[PDB]
């Protein structure tokens, strides 16, 4: 058991590391056009605002599958029962 | 000569050179557009 139960740490680590840097620097290029747009047309922003949130759900969608796998990972563990 | 009335010609002088929420889209630079620009208002108010 402990290689595989070390192991699962790592791949932990990796499904959050790796959803967390994609996460911050996505958000970082999505972020800085609306604030772009919103400076030059600042009655845009009611709906510049929607249009955001729509891309903000694509965007972490597969992250937010990453966590819950890690979740499952750690309180749990699909690995150990198969010895 | 200024068009006063159609019995009134007037002689004058006017200066040619020497002349709020939101920002255009310049496609080319601010500065080559304003260099053009102030060419076409000189030569139109000289057609005037």
């Amino acid at each position: 058991m402990e290689t595989v139960v070390g192991l699962t740490a790592i791949a932990v680590a990796l499904l959050i590391g790796l959803g967390a840097l994609g996460t911050a620097i996505g958000f970082g290029l999505l972020g800085g056009k609306f604030l772009e747009g919103a400076a030059r047309q600042p009655e845009m922003v009611p709906m510049l605002q929607v249009k955001m949130f729509i891309v903000a759900g694509l965007l972490d969608a597969v992250t937010m599958i990453g966590v819950g796998i890690a979740l499952f990972f750690t309180f749990a563990n699909p690995f150990v029962g198969q010895i | 000569n200024k068009f006063v009335n159609t019995m009134t010609q007037k002689p004058t002088v006017e200066q040619l050179i020497p002349l709020h929420h939101w920002d255009y889209l310049y496609e080319p630079d601010a500065k080559s557009l304003l260099d053009g620009l102030l060419v076409r208002y000189v030569e139109s108010q000289v057609y005037q």
